[PDB]
RNA sequence: UUAAUUGCGAUAACGAACGAGACCUUAACCUACUAAAUAGGGUUGCUGGCACUUGCCGGUUGACUCUUCUUAGAGGGACUAU
């Protein structure tokens, strides 16, 4: 009776790349199987954290200089639904590691 | 609640680190080596692995839901929202964290020192690992700094066959006469692994080929 | 055919629209012309004390009709450069505020510029015609 | 022995590489195709005129790694080229255009084969799998026959009016050659022969008489339509390809040492082609890859490892 | 002969030097043969180029710095010195007027005046440190095509910043005025001047 | 400085004693054969072997090597 | 409808989508045409592929070039890649492929990169050093 | 010989391990795949400026499709190949 299309954003944020893409993927095969019109699961400039330290705890050797980095995946995964469908899709849909986040609406 | 993403990531690790620490100061007597946490909506899950899980518990509801307390008040979060487990690790000998947390302990109740660090790579051993190495730092009898390697198999130190490959564990050990620091590498061994690849990145192993007979006419064989 | 605008080799364009200005008489002179230093990385004016901000409006207009919504901090950035920091280092710092501001209004004022929404200016029509006049004469007198 | 002679009339060259394999259709002599490791695909025109016999007419910028097998309907509008990287690229030769990309497979595609009706096209790849494609991009068939490495695939015309069966020849790693057949949907028999492994599977131009090469040093032919064991032929070196005449009964086979004739019914080893090369001490010798005729069965192509396609043209000698 | 006109205009003298010769700047890189036996190949001219500036990658191997253009190296040598370290352009630039310069000049190819130039400064026969003990004991040595090359490109760059110091004689003016002094072998220029002092050198340790 | 290590050179000789037959002289076919019968974690030591492998069977073809 | 091929053109960050379209010989790039660019010298290096192939090539050919990252010599070589690249990809699409052959063997004997993509990129200047390699000042006294 | 105890050979040594390598992240190639009113580009609405004829150059999130460039994902790719 309702069926009204919101236009739902989902976020897809981590560090552990392989796991990220698993979620991505199974989001994907979810959305298949409810069967709805869908934008991917586009890819954003997977931004890199440095932190670019001496080594030395002292600052008494050579200049030994290490950058830490910390490499993130953000993923929007747009749904062309009602908010019913994304609340049914995101009851499970839940991998460790793997941040999942609902936008909701246009 | 929300930030910046990447300062809201920045931030959970460094709880997790956080988080880490307390369980390495608070349980101590516990025989804790690993934190798993999983942050869902509502009901966020902490694993807590160690070796005394019982001890952990409590009798029913003791001490982890102090811990649980603690956490909310450190953290803001409510009753609820944050749940604690504690479990058993799947032998603690391939896990450095706990035998170095063993290692500690032996120490500081009173026995000997080679000894038990050759007791510790024997029991690794059994376990299953392709190798491991202790070393034990500071006086070890008389005022000089004394260093101490003990090993057994392969140890790979250089690539990254380490940060998929050798649990580290560095510890600090409170002594009367003067400060102990026990590091302890273990090499797990490739097919128990699991997570990344199943073998040493540089080895290679061939099957064995499969013998076929020629000619003995040509002939047909029809359906 | 067709009579075109970008096409002209920069300079010219400017030169040409410069003597456009002078011929109409109609701009409306700042008043702080020649008391400035038109950018902070400044110890001269401009050299030949009166135009050359006629020429400097010109570049302006120029760049506004190539662009879409073009602002007054967007111009300074433009028209700054390099500091003589004696010492020290070059830096980067903007023109001066007030200036090219005032340019702006005067352009505004003639109708060449126009304000557009979001943020910033764009070229009013018959500015754009007037633009394109300019143009052809340029063409004309290379032809 | 005979008059009618092979004398080199042209070296065509334009591919910057390994030339895999040439195809010509049924219908149009004047086309043929040429499939490079190079990534590429280039159509030949002939002409006739002085040397450039073929001048290159449509070039592809086709499959990313190597157009190893490429297969062109009878008709010669849809030319069917395999890849290494595990797909298969349909293209109207006319215009330049890809069509259809048949993508299916977990391995490199080594055979491409088209149907009689040029739509029931089939494919074999480095899996133990042999799949069967449509025009249009379909899985039909997943043929398992093969324990080991398929490497080609060929497609039997039938004349004796239609039977029913659609025929098939698949090249194994075994030491098994397979039959198949499409309408008994599956196998017809198991051609067993080969002393080493084998290469190149080529029916007659009737559908028949079709010779399996090999490593070894012999050539195994058979007869498919009654489904008997024919004759084997002498070749001493490893054999790369084989080319049957449209015009007599003339096999041209392409060995590890150049290329030797033979014929089909008469056992006779006629005639040896080897060209001259540029520098080389002895095994460095290139020899060629695949060989193909045309339709006029008075040319022959034969794509060298060292770029070249070398055109004999069979002429008599007074 | 035939001006082809598209739809963006170009202007004429450009259409008129364009197909019909492989040329320069503006004018015909054609003819300007090597005098000198020897130095051929080592230097350039032989490929045609069109400008007197290349990305084209040359210190890979060895022998390959050996196929680039006379002009590019002359620029190239020209960069030297902090104030006027890159900057491909100015050297482009400066090129250019030279080889005006030469064109003025009583005419004659100015490419072919840069190689005699090039071909002159260039010293045949030089000492190298020997050690021998200790003392600094110099043994005559014959210098390989390139090695020569290489020098007397230096020299006559050399000479034209020497030059250029505290003039209006700007640097292109110079530079002209030494590949003159080459081409028309007078030893007046720096390069010639030093060459001989090698020879001298080379004269008196043989 | 491409000097191939002892490993590769091992593995190749390895594969040249258990595997003389299905080793087609060119590169490509060979590597893939590398890829399927050996065992290698990587790629690109896979693709050395694999050209080590081809460069053993050239040699072979103009005469007998020492082990 | 028309056909059309749309290019890029490659060198150090500098990228140029170089358009090619049929018509009557309009050759642009970001709307101002190929006479101007700017810096002036570097002019003639744009006009190379055209020269070498001849006003012939263009006549039938549009080409429309829209250009990124780089400075201004960077750049100037991105669009003169992207110009190369645009007339051969044409040619190789609709018009016959002899043609497309000789384009390239002009190319190929007279190498400035063109068909073939510039290779170098920068070494990242890596901790005690100004440079890349070049280090500070080791004093010793 | 190698950047290398890197290897070939000679050889009371033979086969091994760590270290070097391999590995790992990145920087490079993909007009083949995966998709993008958060990256882009096209055709036509509305019109803005022209030459004044069809054609140019635009702006405008209008609509539509593509994915070369941008982005990553999955692979491939160089093995000193010929
Ligand atoms: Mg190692
Ligand atoms: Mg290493
Ligand atoms: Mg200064």
């Amino acid at each position: 009776q309702e069926v009204v299309i919101h236009k739902i954003r989902i976020n897809l944020t981590s560090t552990k790349v392989k796991q990220l893409e698993n979620v991505s993927a199974n989001i994907i095969k979810n959305a298949e199987t409810f069967k709805l019109v869908k934008k991917g699961p586009v890819r954003l400039p997977t931004k890199v954290l440095k932190i670019s330290t001496r080594k030395t705890p002292n600052g008494e050797g050579s200049k030994t200089w290490d950058t830490y980095e910390m490499r993130i995946h953000k993923r929007y995964i747009d749904l062309e639904a009602p908010a019913h469908i994304v609340k049914r899709i995101t009851q499970i849909t839940i991998e460790p590691g793997v941040d999942v986040e609902v936008i909701i609406a246009a | 609640a929300i930030i910046s993403k990447k300062r809201k990531l920045v931030a959970d690790g460094v709880f997790y680190a956080e988080l880490n620490e307390f369980f390495t100061r608070e349980l101590a007597e516990e025989g804790y080596s690993g934190v798993e946490v999983r942050v869902t909506p509502t009901k966020t899950e902490i694993i807590i692995r160690a070796t005394k899980v019982q001890d952990v518990v409590g009798e029913n509801g003791r001490r982890i839901n102090e811990l649980t307390l603690l956490i909310e008040k450190r953290f803001k979060y409510k009753r609820g929202t944050i749940a604690l487990y504690a479990e058993r690790v799947h032998d603690r000998g391939l896990s450095a964290v706990a035998q170095a947390e063993s290692m500690k302990f032996k120490l500081l109740n009173g026995l000997a020192i080679r000894r038990a660090a050759y007791g510790v790579v024997r029991y690794v051993m059994e376990s299953g690992a392709k190798g491991c190495e202790v070393v034990i730092s500071g006086k070890l009898r008389a005022a000089r700094a004394k260093s101490m390697k003990f090993a057994d198999g392969f140890l790979i130190h250089s690539g990254q066959p380490v940060n998929d490959f050798i649990e580290t564990a560095t510890r600090h050990v409170l002594l009367r006469q003067g400060v102990l620091g026990i590091k302890v590498k273990i090499m797990k061994d490739p097919s128990r692994n699991t997570s990344g690849p199943k073998a040493l990145p540089d080895a290679v192993t061939i099957i064995e080929p499969k013998e076929e007979e020629p000619v003995l006419e040509p002939s047909v064989k029809d359906y | 055919p067709g009579v075109s605008v970008r096409d002209v080799p920069a300079q010219d364009f400017i030169n040409n629209y410069a003597s456009f200005l002078q011929r109409q008489g109609k701009l409306e002179v700042p008043g702080y012309v020649d008391i400035v230093k038109t950018s902070a990385g400044n110890e001269l004016p401009p050299q030949d004390s009166e135009g050359w901000f006629y020429k400097r409006a010109a570049s302006v207009a120029r760049h506004i009709y190539l662009r879409k919504q073009v602002g007054v901090g967007k111009l300074n950035k433009l028209y700054g450069g390099a500091k003589n920091r004696g010492v020290r280092p070059h830096k980067h710092v903007d023109a001066s505020g007030s200036i090219n501001r005032k340019v702006l209004q005067s352009l505004e004022k003639l109708g060449v510029v126009e304000i557009s929404p979001k943020g910033g200016r764009r070229i009013s029509d018959n500015g754009l015609r007037d633009l394109d006049r300019i143009a052809a004469a340029t063409l004309e007198d290379e032809e | 022995s005979s008059n009618i002679m092979l004398v080199l009339r042209g070296t065509l060259e334009g591919h910057n590489g390994w030339v895999t394999s040439l195809s010509t259709s049924a219908a149009q002599p004047n086309l043929l195709v040429s499939g490079s490791r190079d990534k590429t695909l280039i159509s030949w025109r002939l002409t006739e005129n002085e040397q450039q016999f073929g001048v290159p007419v449509r070039s592809y910028k086709g499959h990313s790694h190597i157009v190893q097998d490429v297969v062109v309907s009878a008709d010669g509008n849809y030319a069917v080229s395999a890849s290494w990287d595990k797909t298969l690229r349909l293209w109207n030769l006319a215009t330049g255009n890809s069509e259809a990309r048949f993508v299916g497979h977990t391995g490199d595609v080594l055979s491409v084969a088209i149907d009689a009706n040029s739509s029931k096209i089939i494919s074999a790849s480095r899996d133990k799998t042999i799949r069967v494609w449509n025009t249009v991009g379909d899985c039909a068939y997943v043929l398992l026959g093969h324990t080991d490495w398929v490497t080609k695939v060929r497609v039997a015309p039938k004349n004796l009016v239609d039977d029913g069966r659609i025929t098939f020849v698949s090249a194994g790693m075994d030491k098994i050659v397979r039959s198949w057949s499409l309408n008994s949907y599956r196998i017809e028999a198991d051609f067993i022969g080969h002393n080493n492994y084998i290469n190149v599977v080529q029916p007659s131009p009737d559908g028949s008489l079709a010779a399996s090469a090999g490593k070894d040093g012999q050539i195994y032919v058979w007869n498919l339509k009654h489904k008997s064991a024919f004759m084997n032929f002498d070749a001493k070196d490893e054999v790369f390809a084989l080319a049957f005449s449209p015009s007599r009964f003339w096999l041209t086979a392409a060995t590890a040492s150049g290329i030797k004739i033979y014929d089909l019914e008469n056992e006779v080893l006629i005639d040896e082609l080897k060209p001259e090369f540029a520098g080389y001490t002895k095994a460095q010798d290139p020899h060629a890859v695949s060989l193909a005729w045309s339709a006029d069965g008075q040319t022959l192509f034969a794509g060298y490892t060292d770029n070249v396609i070398r055109v004999w043209q069979v002429m008599t000698a007074n | 002969f035939v001006p082809v006109e598209l739809a963006t205009t170009i202007p004429v003298e450009i259409q008129q030097a364009q197909q019909e010769i492989k040329l320069f700047n503006k004018w015909s890189f054609e003819d300007v043969e090597v005098k000198d036996a020897s130095l051929v190949d080592y230097i350039q001219i032989s490929k045609p180029i069109y400008v007197a500036h290349t990305a084209g990658r040359y210190a890979n191997k060895r022998f390959r710095k050996a196929q680039c253009p006379i002009v590019e190296r002359l620029t190239n040598s020209l960069m030297m010195n902090g104030r006027n370290n890159g900057k491909k352009l100015k050297a482009v630039r400066i090129v250019k007027h030279t080889l005006e310069i030469i064109n003025v000049l009583t005419d004659q190819n100015p490419l072919q005046v840069v190689v005699d130039a090039i071909i002159n400064s260039g010293p045949r026969e030089d000492t190298t440190r020997v050690g021998g003990g200790g003392a600094a004991r110099r043994q005559a040595v014959d210098v390989s095509p390139l090695r020569r090359v290489n020098q007397s490109i230096a020299l006559l760059t050399i000479g034209a910043r020497e030059a250029a110091f505290r003039n209006i004689k700007t640097i292109a003016e110079t530079l002209a005025e030494e590949l003159i002094n080459a081409a028309k072998g007078s030893s007046t220029s720096y390069a010639i001047k030093k060459k001989d002092e090698l020879e001298r050198v080379a004269k008196s340790n043989r | 400085g491409r000097v191939r290590t002892k490993t590769v050179k091992r593995a190749s000789k390895a594969l040249i004693e258990k595997y003389y037959p299905k080793l087609t002289m060119d590169f490509q076919t060979n590597k893939r054969l590398c890829d399927e019968i050996a065992t290698i974690q990587s790629k690109r030591l896979r693709n050395k072997i694999a050209g080590y492998t081809t460069h053993l069977m050239k040699r072979i073809q103009k005469g007998p090597v020492r082990g | 409808t028309v056909p059309s091929v749309q290019t890029f053109g490659k060198k150090k960050s500098a990228t140029a989508v170089a358009h090619v379209k049929a018509g009557k010989g309009l050759i642009k790039v970001n709307g101002s045409p190929i006479t101007l660019v700017q810096p002036e010298i570097l002019r003639f290096k744009v006009y190379e592929p055209l020269l070498l192939v001849g006003l012939d090539k263009f006549a039938n050919i549009d080409i429309r070039v829209k250009v990124t990252g780089g400075g201004h010599v960077s750049q100037v070589y991105a669009i003169r890649q992207a110009i190369a690249k645009g007339l051969v990809a044409y040619h190789q699409k609709f018009v016959d492929e002899q043609s497309k052959n000789e384009l390239k063997k002009a190319f190929t004997s007279y190498d400035r990169t063109l068909l073939i993509a510039d290779s170098r990129r920068p070494e990242p200047k890596k901790f005690g050093g100004r440079g890349a390699r070049s280090r500070f000042q080791k004093s010793y006294r």
